[PDB]
Protein backbone atom coordinates (compact mmCIF):
# COMPACT_ATOMS: atom_id res chain seq x y z
CA UNK A 1 0.00 0.00 0.00
CA UNK A 2 2.28 2.81 -0.96
CA UNK A 3 1.35 5.87 1.22
CA UNK A 4 1.30 9.61 0.14
CA UNK A 5 3.34 12.18 1.99
CA UNK A 6 2.41 15.44 1.54
CA UNK A 7 3.88 18.35 3.00
CA UNK A 8 3.86 21.09 4.15
CA UNK A 9 -0.19 20.91 5.66
CA UNK A 10 -0.89 24.28 5.59
CA UNK A 11 1.16 26.82 3.14
CA UNK A 12 0.41 31.23 3.56
CA UNK A 13 1.72 32.80 0.41
CA UNK A 14 1.98 36.63 -0.57
CA UNK A 15 0.44 37.06 -4.30
CA UNK A 16 3.07 37.08 -6.81
CA UNK A 17 5.26 34.66 -4.99
CA UNK A 18 6.58 31.06 -5.32
CA UNK A 19 4.71 28.16 -3.36
CA UNK A 20 6.49 24.24 -3.32
CA UNK A 21 4.33 21.51 -2.66
CA UNK A 22 5.46 17.74 -1.50
CA UNK A 23 4.20 14.41 -2.47
CA UNK A 24 6.90 11.97 -1.86
CA UNK A 25 5.31 8.34 -1.93
CA UNK A 26 6.63 4.93 0.17
CA UNK A 27 7.74 2.97 -2.68
CA UNK A 28 8.21 4.19 -6.47
CA UNK A 29 5.53 5.18 -8.79
CA UNK A 30 6.98 4.45 -11.62
CA UNK A 31 3.78 2.08 -13.60
CA UNK A 32 4.59 -1.80 -15.25
CA UNK A 33 3.26 0.30 -18.17
CA UNK A 34 6.15 2.43 -17.99
CA UNK A 35 4.17 5.49 -17.56
CA UNK A 36 4.04 7.64 -13.82
CA UNK A 37 0.98 8.31 -12.65
CA UNK A 38 0.75 11.11 -10.19
CA UNK A 39 -1.77 13.61 -10.25
CA UNK A 40 -2.59 16.98 -8.46
CA UNK A 41 -5.58 18.39 -7.73
CA UNK A 42 -6.91 21.91 -6.45
CA UNK A 43 -10.44 21.73 -3.72
CA UNK A 44 -11.81 25.08 -3.75
CA UNK A 45 -13.89 26.09 -0.10
CA UNK A 46 -17.28 24.23 -1.00
CA UNK A 47 -16.08 22.39 -4.10
CA UNK A 48 -15.31 19.50 -4.97
CA UNK A 49 -11.70 18.36 -6.13
CA UNK A 50 -10.61 19.37 -9.59
CA UNK A 51 -7.30 17.88 -11.46
CA UNK A 52 -4.63 20.50 -12.62
CA UNK A 53 -1.81 18.31 -13.41
CA UNK A 54 -1.41 14.51 -14.74
CA UNK A 55 1.47 11.97 -15.06
CA UNK A 56 3.62 14.15 -13.09
CA UNK A 57 4.01 16.91 -15.30
CA UNK A 58 1.05 17.36 -18.38
CA UNK A 59 -1.33 20.28 -17.56
CA UNK A 60 -4.97 19.90 -17.97
CA UNK A 61 -6.55 22.49 -20.00
CA UNK A 62 -6.95 25.67 -18.87
CA UNK A 63 -3.98 25.30 -15.99
CA UNK A 64 -1.36 28.13 -16.40
CA UNK A 65 2.17 27.58 -16.96
CA UNK A 66 2.33 28.81 -13.56
CA UNK A 67 1.76 25.59 -12.28
CA UNK A 68 4.83 22.48 -13.05
CA UNK A 69 4.83 19.32 -12.11
CA UNK A 70 7.87 17.79 -12.08
CA UNK A 71 9.48 14.65 -10.29
CA UNK A 72 10.05 11.04 -10.65
CA UNK A 73 10.60 7.62 -8.78
CA UNK A 74 9.38 8.70 -5.10
CA UNK A 75 9.48 12.51 -4.88
CA UNK A 76 6.72 14.80 -6.93
CA UNK A 77 6.66 18.45 -6.66
CA UNK A 78 3.70 20.75 -7.28
CA UNK A 79 5.18 24.41 -7.82
CA UNK A 80 3.08 27.59 -8.79
CA UNK A 81 5.77 30.03 -9.83
CA UNK A 82 3.50 33.28 -9.26
CA UNK A 83 1.00 32.76 -6.63
CA UNK A 84 -2.62 33.99 -6.57
CA UNK A 85 -5.97 35.14 -5.40
CA UNK A 86 -7.91 31.85 -7.24
CA UNK A 87 -5.17 29.60 -6.20
CA UNK A 88 -6.15 29.75 -2.09
CA UNK A 89 -7.59 26.05 -1.47
CA UNK A 90 -6.47 22.38 -0.78
CA UNK A 91 -3.68 21.00 -3.11
CA UNK A 92 -3.32 17.14 -3.22
CA UNK A 93 -1.83 14.06 -5.07
CA UNK A 94 -3.30 11.27 -5.87
CA UNK A 95 -1.60 8.10 -7.13
CA UNK A 96 -3.07 5.82 -9.41
CA UNK A 97 0.18 3.63 -10.43
CA UNK A 98 -0.49 0.82 -7.50
CA UNK A 99 -3.36 -1.12 -6.76
CA UNK A 100 -5.22 0.00 -4.52
CA UNK A 101 -4.63 4.26 -5.53
CA UNK A 102 -3.86 6.33 -2.44
CA UNK A 103 -4.21 10.31 -2.27
CA UNK A 104 -1.77 12.46 -0.18
CA UNK A 105 -3.02 14.28 3.05
CA UNK A 106 -3.39 17.47 1.34
CA UNK A 107 -1.73 21.01 1.40
CA UNK A 108 -3.91 24.02 2.75
CA UNK A 109 -2.65 27.11 0.09
CA UNK A 110 -3.72 30.36 2.36
CA UNK A 111 -2.81 33.59 0.48
CA UNK A 112 -2.49 36.57 2.48
CA UNK A 113 -3.97 39.54 2.53
CA UNK A 114 -3.94 42.63 4.27
CA UNK A 115 -5.34 42.50 8.32
CA UNK A 116 -8.71 43.05 8.87
CA UNK A 117 -10.71 43.19 12.12
CA UNK A 118 -13.41 41.25 12.58
CA UNK A 119 -17.13 42.53 12.34
CA UNK A 120 -18.92 41.60 15.52
CA UNK A 121 -22.84 41.01 15.97
CA UNK A 122 -24.38 39.27 19.11
CA UNK A 123 -27.89 38.11 19.01
CA UNK A 124 -30.29 37.83 21.87
CA UNK A 125 -32.38 34.35 21.92
CA UNK A 126 -35.40 34.69 19.36
CA UNK A 127 -38.60 34.95 20.78
CA UNK A 128 -39.89 31.48 19.26
CA UNK A 129 -37.01 29.66 21.63
CA UNK A 130 -37.62 30.98 24.52
CA UNK A 131 -40.98 29.20 24.44
CA UNK A 132 -39.03 26.08 23.82
CA UNK A 133 -37.56 26.82 27.40
CA UNK A 134 -34.23 26.85 25.69
CA UNK A 135 -31.54 30.39 25.13
CA UNK A 136 -29.43 30.42 22.67
CA UNK A 137 -27.32 34.09 22.10
CA UNK A 138 -25.56 33.88 18.92
CA UNK A 139 -22.28 35.82 17.96
CA UNK A 140 -20.79 36.42 14.68
CA UNK A 141 -17.52 37.44 14.15
CA UNK A 142 -17.46 38.16 10.52
CA UNK A 143 -14.10 38.72 7.90
CA UNK A 144 -11.34 39.58 9.19
CA UNK A 145 -7.89 38.27 9.17
CA UNK A 146 -5.34 36.70 10.22
CA UNK A 147 -7.36 33.79 10.94
CA UNK A 148 -6.02 33.51 14.25
CA UNK A 149 -8.94 34.68 17.04
CA UNK A 150 -10.02 34.10 20.40
CA UNK A 151 -13.77 34.53 21.47
CA UNK A 152 -14.93 35.04 25.09
CA UNK A 153 -18.09 35.29 26.45
CA UNK A 154 -19.02 37.15 29.76
CA UNK A 155 -22.58 36.86 31.53
CA UNK A 156 -22.80 40.02 33.74
CA UNK A 157 -18.77 40.00 33.55
CA UNK A 158 -17.82 36.26 34.38
CA UNK A 159 -16.46 34.60 31.70
CA UNK A 160 -18.49 31.68 30.47
CA UNK A 161 -17.39 28.42 28.95
CA UNK A 162 -19.87 25.81 29.54
CA UNK A 163 -22.58 25.72 26.56
CA UNK A 164 -20.16 27.51 23.97
CA UNK A 165 -19.41 26.13 20.27
CA UNK A 166 -17.90 27.56 18.12
CA UNK A 167 -17.53 26.83 13.83
CA UNK A 168 -15.41 28.55 11.61
CA UNK A 169 -15.50 29.12 7.86
CA UNK A 170 -12.22 28.15 5.13
CA UNK A 171 -10.84 31.09 3.95
CA UNK A 172 -13.39 32.90 1.22
CA UNK A 173 -12.40 33.26 -2.52
CA UNK A 174 -13.66 36.46 -2.99
CA UNK A 175 -12.22 38.53 0.08
CA UNK A 176 -9.82 36.00 1.48
CA UNK A 177 -10.99 37.00 4.98
CA UNK A 178 -11.98 34.42 7.64
CA UNK A 179 -15.37 34.19 9.89
CA UNK A 180 -16.38 32.74 12.82
CA UNK A 181 -19.58 31.64 14.72
CA UNK A 182 -19.41 31.73 18.53
CA UNK A 183 -22.80 30.38 19.86
CA UNK A 184 -23.57 30.29 23.98
CA UNK A 185 -26.73 28.31 24.86
CA UNK A 186 -28.20 27.72 28.29
CA UNK A 187 -31.25 27.11 29.53
CA UNK A 188 -34.05 29.66 29.77
CA UNK A 189 -34.74 29.50 33.69
CA UNK A 190 -30.72 30.49 33.94
CA UNK A 191 -30.90 32.73 30.61
CA UNK A 192 -33.38 34.58 32.32
CA UNK A 193 -31.61 35.04 35.69
CA UNK A 194 -29.14 37.31 34.39
CA UNK A 195 -29.16 40.73 32.46
CA UNK A 196 -25.73 41.58 30.36
CA UNK A 197 -24.46 38.81 28.11
CA UNK A 198 -20.68 40.11 26.04
CA UNK A 199 -19.46 38.63 23.25
CA UNK A 200 -15.43 39.27 23.25
CA UNK A 201 -13.09 38.92 20.25
CA UNK A 202 -8.93 38.98 20.74
CA UNK A 203 -7.48 39.54 17.12
CA UNK A 204 -3.98 41.03 16.01
CA UNK A 205 -6.35 44.51 14.90
CA UNK A 206 -6.77 45.64 18.55
CA UNK A 207 -4.83 45.86 21.36
CA UNK A 208 -8.18 46.00 23.26
CA UNK A 209 -10.94 43.18 22.99
CA UNK A 210 -13.52 43.89 20.19
CA UNK A 211 -16.87 43.97 22.38
CA UNK A 212 -20.37 43.63 21.42
CA UNK A 213 -22.87 42.79 24.58
CA UNK A 214 -26.99 43.19 25.41
CA UNK A 215 -28.74 43.35 28.07
CA UNK A 216 -31.45 41.15 28.65
CA UNK A 217 -33.34 43.96 30.04
CA UNK A 218 -33.64 45.30 26.80
CA UNK A 219 -31.96 47.85 28.01
CA UNK B 1 -20.94 20.38 -19.54
CA UNK B 2 -18.86 17.73 -17.61
CA UNK B 3 -20.94 16.90 -14.83
CA UNK B 4 -21.62 13.83 -12.67
CA UNK B 5 -24.82 14.42 -10.34
CA UNK B 6 -24.84 11.87 -7.23
CA UNK B 7 -27.95 10.61 -5.43
CA UNK B 8 -28.78 12.52 -2.42
CA UNK B 9 -27.79 12.20 1.49
CA UNK B 10 -28.24 9.19 3.29
CA UNK B 11 -29.53 7.77 6.70
CA UNK B 12 -29.52 3.87 7.51
CA UNK B 13 -29.67 1.78 10.11
CA UNK B 14 -26.24 -1.15 10.90
CA UNK B 15 -27.79 -3.90 8.37
CA UNK B 16 -29.76 -2.20 5.67
CA UNK B 17 -28.61 -1.34 2.45
CA UNK B 18 -27.84 1.60 0.25
CA UNK B 19 -27.77 2.14 -3.59
CA UNK B 20 -26.06 5.30 -4.75
CA UNK B 21 -26.11 6.44 -7.84
CA UNK B 22 -24.15 9.08 -10.14
CA UNK B 23 -25.77 9.94 -13.03
CA UNK B 24 -23.04 11.54 -15.67
CA UNK B 25 -23.15 13.59 -18.94
CA UNK B 26 -20.95 15.76 -20.85
CA UNK B 27 -18.62 13.10 -22.88
CA UNK B 28 -18.73 9.67 -23.91
CA UNK B 29 -19.59 7.62 -20.76
CA UNK B 30 -17.78 4.77 -21.78
CA UNK B 31 -14.57 5.64 -23.10
CA UNK B 32 -13.16 6.74 -19.09
CA UNK B 33 -13.01 4.60 -16.43
CA UNK B 34 -14.75 5.29 -13.24
CA UNK B 35 -13.16 5.26 -9.92
CA UNK B 36 -15.44 5.74 -6.34
CA UNK B 37 -13.66 7.44 -3.35
CA UNK B 38 -14.78 7.25 0.57
CA UNK B 39 -14.12 10.18 2.62
CA UNK B 40 -14.90 9.26 6.62
CA UNK B 41 -15.62 12.35 8.66
CA UNK B 42 -12.51 15.05 8.78
CA UNK B 43 -10.63 12.17 7.57
CA UNK B 44 -8.58 12.25 3.94
CA UNK B 45 -9.80 10.33 0.68
CA UNK B 46 -9.53 6.46 0.51
CA UNK B 47 -10.05 4.85 -3.07
CA UNK B 48 -12.53 2.18 -3.00
CA UNK B 49 -11.55 1.08 -6.29
CA UNK B 50 -12.69 1.45 -9.67
CA UNK B 51 -15.53 0.21 -12.78
CA UNK B 52 -14.28 -0.46 -16.74
CA UNK B 53 -17.26 1.29 -18.39
CA UNK B 54 -16.51 0.03 -21.49
CA UNK B 55 -16.64 -3.76 -20.20
CA UNK B 56 -18.48 -3.57 -17.12
CA UNK B 57 -16.17 -5.11 -14.69
CA UNK B 58 -15.54 -3.76 -11.28
CA UNK B 59 -12.17 -3.89 -9.20
CA UNK B 60 -12.20 -3.71 -4.73
CA UNK B 61 -9.71 -2.42 -3.04
CA UNK B 62 -9.27 -4.85 -0.67
CA UNK B 63 -11.12 -3.64 2.41
CA UNK B 64 -14.11 -3.10 0.06
CA UNK B 65 -13.96 -6.51 -1.77
CA UNK B 66 -16.76 -8.21 0.84
CA UNK B 67 -19.88 -5.70 1.09
CA UNK B 68 -19.29 -3.17 -1.48
CA UNK B 69 -20.68 -3.41 -5.48
CA UNK B 70 -20.16 -1.22 -8.28
CA UNK B 71 -22.58 -1.68 -11.32
CA UNK B 72 -23.68 0.58 -14.26
CA UNK B 73 -26.90 0.87 -16.50
CA UNK B 74 -24.72 2.26 -19.28
CA UNK B 75 -27.12 3.05 -21.54
CA UNK B 76 -28.35 5.59 -19.11
CA UNK B 77 -24.60 6.42 -17.97
CA UNK B 78 -25.27 5.92 -14.70
CA UNK B 79 -22.44 4.21 -12.07
CA UNK B 80 -24.08 2.69 -9.01
CA UNK B 81 -22.36 1.84 -5.42
CA UNK B 82 -24.16 -0.65 -3.54
CA UNK B 83 -23.32 -1.14 0.05
CA UNK B 84 -24.68 -4.14 2.04
CA UNK B 85 -25.04 -5.35 5.17
CA UNK B 86 -24.29 -1.28 6.61
CA UNK B 87 -21.91 -0.58 9.36
CA UNK B 88 -21.05 2.50 11.54
CA UNK B 89 -17.89 2.68 9.75
CA UNK B 90 -19.37 2.95 6.65
CA UNK B 91 -20.52 6.03 7.96
CA UNK B 92 -19.11 9.05 4.82
CA UNK B 93 -19.05 10.66 2.02
CA UNK B 94 -18.96 8.70 -0.66
CA UNK B 95 -17.47 10.19 -4.58
CA UNK B 96 -17.30 8.93 -7.64
CA UNK B 97 -15.34 10.54 -10.32
CA UNK B 98 -14.73 10.13 -14.01
CA UNK B 99 -10.86 8.65 -14.08
CA UNK B 100 -8.99 11.16 -12.21
CA UNK B 101 -10.11 14.68 -13.48
CA UNK B 102 -13.49 15.48 -12.92
CA UNK B 103 -15.66 14.58 -9.23
CA UNK B 104 -19.27 14.48 -8.62
CA UNK B 105 -20.63 16.25 -5.64
CA UNK B 106 -20.53 13.37 -3.23
CA UNK B 107 -23.14 12.21 -1.15
CA UNK B 108 -23.17 11.42 2.83
CA UNK B 109 -24.44 8.46 4.13
CA UNK B 110 -25.00 8.13 7.68
CA UNK B 111 -25.22 4.61 9.48
CA UNK B 112 -26.81 4.66 13.35
CA UNK B 113 -29.49 3.38 15.61
CA UNK B 114 -30.32 7.10 16.23
CA UNK B 115 -33.59 8.54 14.86
CA UNK B 116 -33.85 11.13 12.87
CA UNK B 117 -34.79 14.34 14.78
CA UNK B 118 -35.32 17.30 12.65
CA UNK B 119 -34.13 20.82 12.92
CA UNK B 120 -35.48 23.86 15.01
CA UNK B 121 -35.01 27.24 13.06
CA UNK B 122 -34.57 30.71 14.85
CA UNK B 123 -34.57 34.03 13.13
CA UNK B 124 -31.63 36.60 14.28
CA UNK B 125 -32.50 39.83 14.39
CA UNK B 126 -30.15 42.84 14.98
CA UNK B 127 -30.23 44.93 18.73
CA UNK B 128 -26.38 46.46 18.47
CA UNK B 129 -24.38 48.42 15.69
CA UNK B 130 -27.68 50.44 14.09
CA UNK B 131 -26.16 52.37 11.77
CA UNK B 132 -22.19 52.51 12.81
CA UNK B 133 -21.59 51.05 9.32
CA UNK B 134 -24.96 51.41 7.44
CA UNK B 135 -24.46 48.12 7.34
CA UNK B 136 -26.96 45.21 8.71
CA UNK B 137 -26.19 41.83 9.66
CA UNK B 138 -28.72 39.33 10.13
CA UNK B 139 -28.63 35.79 10.83
CA UNK B 140 -30.26 32.30 11.35
CA UNK B 141 -30.11 29.69 13.35
CA UNK B 142 -30.50 25.31 13.02
CA UNK B 143 -30.17 23.30 15.75
CA UNK B 144 -30.68 20.10 16.72
CA UNK B 145 -31.02 17.76 14.13
CA UNK B 146 -29.69 14.18 13.32
CA UNK B 147 -28.12 13.64 11.09
CA UNK B 148 -25.88 15.14 8.50
CA UNK B 149 -26.64 17.08 6.11
CA UNK B 150 -29.05 19.90 5.88
CA UNK B 151 -29.53 22.94 3.20
CA UNK B 152 -29.52 26.32 4.07
CA UNK B 153 -30.23 29.41 1.62
CA UNK B 154 -31.72 32.90 1.91
CA UNK B 155 -35.02 34.24 0.12
CA UNK B 156 -34.59 30.56 -1.87
CA UNK B 157 -31.02 31.51 -3.57
CA UNK B 158 -31.98 34.68 -4.67
CA UNK B 159 -29.69 36.52 -2.19
CA UNK B 160 -25.66 34.78 -2.06
CA UNK B 161 -23.56 38.00 -1.22
CA UNK B 162 -22.24 38.52 2.09
CA UNK B 163 -23.46 35.20 3.66
CA UNK B 164 -21.39 32.99 5.94
CA UNK B 165 -22.97 29.21 6.63
CA UNK B 166 -20.90 27.92 9.31
CA UNK B 167 -20.06 24.09 9.27
CA UNK B 168 -22.16 22.28 11.86
CA UNK B 169 -21.29 21.12 14.97
CA UNK B 170 -21.87 17.99 16.91
CA UNK B 171 -22.90 19.10 20.13
CA UNK B 172 -24.55 16.62 22.38
CA UNK B 173 -25.56 13.71 19.83
CA UNK B 174 -27.36 16.32 17.22
CA UNK B 175 -26.25 19.00 15.08
CA UNK B 176 -26.19 22.86 15.28
CA UNK B 177 -25.55 25.24 12.38
CA UNK B 178 -26.02 28.79 11.72
CA UNK B 179 -25.52 31.19 8.68
CA UNK B 180 -25.61 35.47 8.33
CA UNK B 181 -25.99 37.74 5.50
CA UNK B 182 -24.81 41.29 5.85
CA UNK B 183 -26.87 43.83 3.78
CA UNK B 184 -27.36 47.57 3.38
CA UNK B 185 -28.88 49.46 6.69
CA UNK B 186 -31.75 50.66 3.89
CA UNK B 187 -32.35 47.08 2.29
CA UNK B 188 -33.71 45.83 5.30
CA UNK B 189 -36.44 46.01 7.31
CA UNK B 190 -37.28 47.37 4.06
CA UNK B 191 -36.98 44.02 1.86
CA UNK B 192 -37.96 40.46 2.68
CA UNK B 193 -35.21 38.31 4.01
CA UNK B 194 -36.37 35.32 4.34
CA UNK B 195 -34.26 31.78 5.67
CA UNK B 196 -34.58 28.63 4.19
CA UNK B 197 -33.53 25.02 5.49
CA UNK B 198 -34.24 21.38 4.17
CA UNK B 199 -33.65 18.18 6.13
CA UNK B 200 -33.50 15.20 3.96
CA UNK B 201 -33.43 12.51 6.26
CA UNK B 202 -36.47 13.71 7.88
CA UNK B 203 -38.04 15.01 5.00
CA UNK B 204 -38.19 18.62 6.31
CA UNK B 205 -38.17 21.74 4.73
CA UNK B 206 -38.96 25.07 6.63
CA UNK B 207 -38.91 28.89 6.32
CA UNK B 208 -38.60 31.84 8.93
CA UNK B 209 -38.73 35.19 7.85
CA UNK B 210 -36.70 37.61 9.98
CA UNK B 211 -38.29 40.89 11.07
CA UNK B 212 -37.52 43.68 14.16
CA UNK C 1 -17.88 -5.86 -23.77
CA UNK C 2 -14.53 -7.82 -23.91
CA UNK C 3 -16.40 -11.20 -24.98
CA UNK C 4 -14.18 -13.02 -27.22
CA UNK C 5 -11.32 -10.97 -27.66
CA UNK C 6 -8.06 -11.96 -27.39
CA UNK C 7 -5.42 -9.99 -26.05
CA UNK C 8 -2.28 -9.78 -28.98
CA UNK C 9 1.33 -10.06 -28.55
CA UNK C 10 3.19 -6.60 -28.08
CA UNK C 11 4.87 -5.25 -31.33
CA UNK C 12 6.55 -2.79 -32.49
CA UNK C 13 4.63 0.78 -32.66
CA UNK C 14 4.96 1.47 -36.45
CA UNK C 15 6.38 5.01 -37.45
CA UNK C 16 3.24 6.84 -38.86
CA UNK C 17 5.08 9.55 -40.89
CA UNK C 18 3.83 13.30 -40.87
CA UNK C 19 5.29 15.94 -42.58
CA UNK C 20 5.44 18.31 -40.11
CA UNK C 21 8.23 17.99 -37.49
CA UNK C 22 5.96 18.85 -35.02
CA UNK C 23 2.93 15.93 -34.81
CA UNK C 24 6.11 13.53 -35.64
CA UNK C 25 8.14 15.29 -32.61
CA UNK C 26 4.84 14.65 -30.51
CA UNK C 27 3.99 11.50 -31.94
CA UNK C 28 7.46 10.37 -31.09
CA UNK C 29 7.20 11.93 -27.53
CA UNK C 30 3.84 10.22 -27.10
CA UNK C 31 3.51 7.02 -28.00
CA UNK C 32 4.85 5.46 -24.60
CA UNK C 33 1.08 6.42 -23.39
CA UNK C 34 -0.07 4.43 -26.50
CA UNK C 35 -0.76 1.17 -26.98
CA UNK C 36 1.33 -1.50 -28.02
CA UNK C 37 -0.58 -4.35 -28.85
CA UNK C 38 -4.18 -5.25 -29.85
CA UNK C 39 -7.57 -6.45 -28.41
CA UNK C 40 -9.21 -8.99 -31.36
CA UNK C 41 -11.62 -11.58 -32.45
CA UNK C 42 -10.73 -14.98 -33.66
CA UNK C 43 -9.76 -14.10 -37.33
CA UNK C 44 -12.28 -17.01 -38.30
CA UNK C 45 -14.96 -14.83 -37.34
CA UNK C 46 -14.42 -11.91 -39.90
CA UNK C 47 -15.21 -11.86 -43.55
CA UNK C 48 -12.47 -9.90 -44.72
CA UNK C 49 -9.45 -7.51 -43.30
CA UNK C 50 -11.34 -4.21 -42.90
CA UNK C 51 -14.18 -5.87 -40.31
CA UNK C 52 -11.42 -7.61 -38.42
CA UNK C 53 -9.66 -4.07 -38.60
CA UNK C 54 -12.72 -1.57 -37.51
CA UNK C 55 -13.68 -3.99 -34.71
CA UNK C 56 -10.12 -4.32 -33.33
CA UNK C 57 -9.67 -0.31 -33.11
CA UNK C 58 -12.49 0.18 -31.64
CA UNK C 59 -11.99 -2.07 -29.10
CA UNK C 60 -8.46 -1.68 -28.48
CA UNK C 61 -8.44 2.42 -28.75
CA UNK C 62 -11.60 2.02 -25.86
CA UNK C 63 -9.96 -0.08 -23.63
CA UNK C 64 -6.82 1.42 -23.46
CA UNK C 65 -8.62 4.94 -22.66
CA UNK C 66 -10.27 3.92 -19.92
CA UNK C 67 -8.09 1.91 -18.40
CA UNK C 68 -5.53 4.36 -18.31
CA UNK C 69 -7.96 7.28 -17.99
CA UNK C 70 -8.67 5.26 -14.47
CA UNK C 71 -4.96 5.46 -12.94
CA UNK C 72 -4.79 9.81 -14.44
CA UNK C 73 -4.77 10.47 -17.81
CA UNK C 74 -6.07 12.88 -21.01
CA UNK C 75 -6.67 12.10 -24.43
CA UNK C 76 -7.13 15.14 -26.73
CA UNK C 77 -8.17 15.26 -30.62
CA UNK C 78 -4.25 14.76 -31.57
CA UNK C 79 -4.18 11.73 -29.05
CA UNK C 80 -7.46 10.19 -30.32
CA UNK C 81 -6.39 11.65 -33.83
CA UNK C 82 -3.05 9.56 -34.17
CA UNK C 83 -4.13 6.68 -31.57
CA UNK C 84 -6.65 5.53 -34.10
CA UNK C 85 -3.92 5.97 -36.66
CA UNK C 86 -1.58 3.49 -35.30
CA UNK C 87 -3.74 1.01 -33.49
CA UNK C 88 -5.17 0.54 -37.04
CA UNK C 89 -1.81 -0.32 -38.24
CA UNK C 90 -1.36 -2.59 -35.04
CA UNK C 91 -4.57 -4.31 -35.98
CA UNK C 92 -3.60 -4.82 -39.95
CA UNK C 93 -0.26 -6.27 -38.54
CA UNK C 94 -2.40 -8.10 -35.94
CA UNK C 95 -4.66 -9.29 -39.22
CA UNK C 96 -1.35 -10.53 -41.08
CA UNK C 97 -0.13 -12.35 -37.97
CA UNK C 98 -3.29 -13.97 -37.63
CA UNK C 99 -4.05 -14.90 -40.97
CA UNK C 100 -0.45 -16.23 -41.61
CA UNK C 101 -0.35 -18.87 -38.50
CA UNK C 102 -4.04 -20.77 -39.78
Amino acid sequence: DVVMSQTPLTLSVTIGQPASISCKSSQSLLDSDGKTYLNWLLQRPGQSPKRLIYLVSRLDSGVPDRFTGSGSGTDFTLKISRVEAEDLGIYFCWQGSHFPQTFGGGTKLEIKRADAAPTVSIFPPSSEQLTSGGASVVCFLNNFYPKDINVKWKIDGSERQNGVLNSWTDQDSKDSTYSMSSTLTLTKDEYERHNSYTCEATHKTSTSPIVKSFNRNEC
Amino acid sequence: QIQLVQSGPELKKPGETVKISCKASGYTFTNYGMNLVKQAPGKGFEWMGWINTFTGEPTYADDFKGRFVFSLDTSASTAYLQINNLKNEDTATYFFTRGTDYWGQGTTLTVSSAKTTAPSVYPLAPVCGDTTGSSVTLGCLVKGYFPEPVTLTWNSGSLSSGVHTFPAVLQSDLYTLSSSVTVTSSTWPSQSITCNVAHPASSTKVDKKIEP
Amino acid sequence: GLGGYMLGSAMSRPLIHFGNDYEDRYYRENMYRYPNQVYYRPVDQYSNQNNFVHDCVNITVKQHTVTTTTKGENFTETDIKIMERVVEQMCITQYQRESQAY
